[PDB]
């Protein structure tokens, strides 16, 4: 949007967060999508225990 | 907590929660700033370990 940048504006996840007994945020980074090859290119995997 | 600019009135005493961090008492029990420190179910000497 004129800046030649991508910027978050929508954050619709909760109307309230009453009692936060744990909180964390990482050190910041600049997220982007860059570099191309045309086939489906990335597998991502997560295990949660 | 100890160094806060303003403290609460006891009729409305603040009850703050602490977590995700390290409890270093060295600038605390060993420090001149208090005319009383009493512990009641630990030795203050043990608060690091
Ligand atoms: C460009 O970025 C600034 C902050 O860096 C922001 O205030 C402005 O709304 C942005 N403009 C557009 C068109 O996204
Ligand atoms: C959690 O929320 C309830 C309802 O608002 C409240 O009674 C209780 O004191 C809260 N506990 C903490 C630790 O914030
Ligand atoms: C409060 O913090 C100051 C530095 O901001 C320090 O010099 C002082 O010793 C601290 N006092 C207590 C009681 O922790």
């Amino acid at each position: 949007k004129n800046n030649k940048s991508w910027m978050e504006s929508e954050f619709r996840v909760y109307s309230s967060a009453n009692n936060c007994t744990f909180e964390y945020v990482s050190q910041p980074f600049l997220m982007d999508l860059e570099g191309k090859q045309g086939n489906f290119k990335n597998l991502s995997e997560f295990v949660f225990k | 907590v100890f160094n806060a600019t303003r403290f609460a009135s006891v009729y409305a005493w603040n009850r703050k929660r602490i977590s995700n961090c390290v409890a270093d008492y060295s600038v605390l029990y060993n420090s001149a700033s208090f005319s009383t420190f009493k512990c009641y179910g630990v030795s203050p000497t043990k608060l690091n370990d």
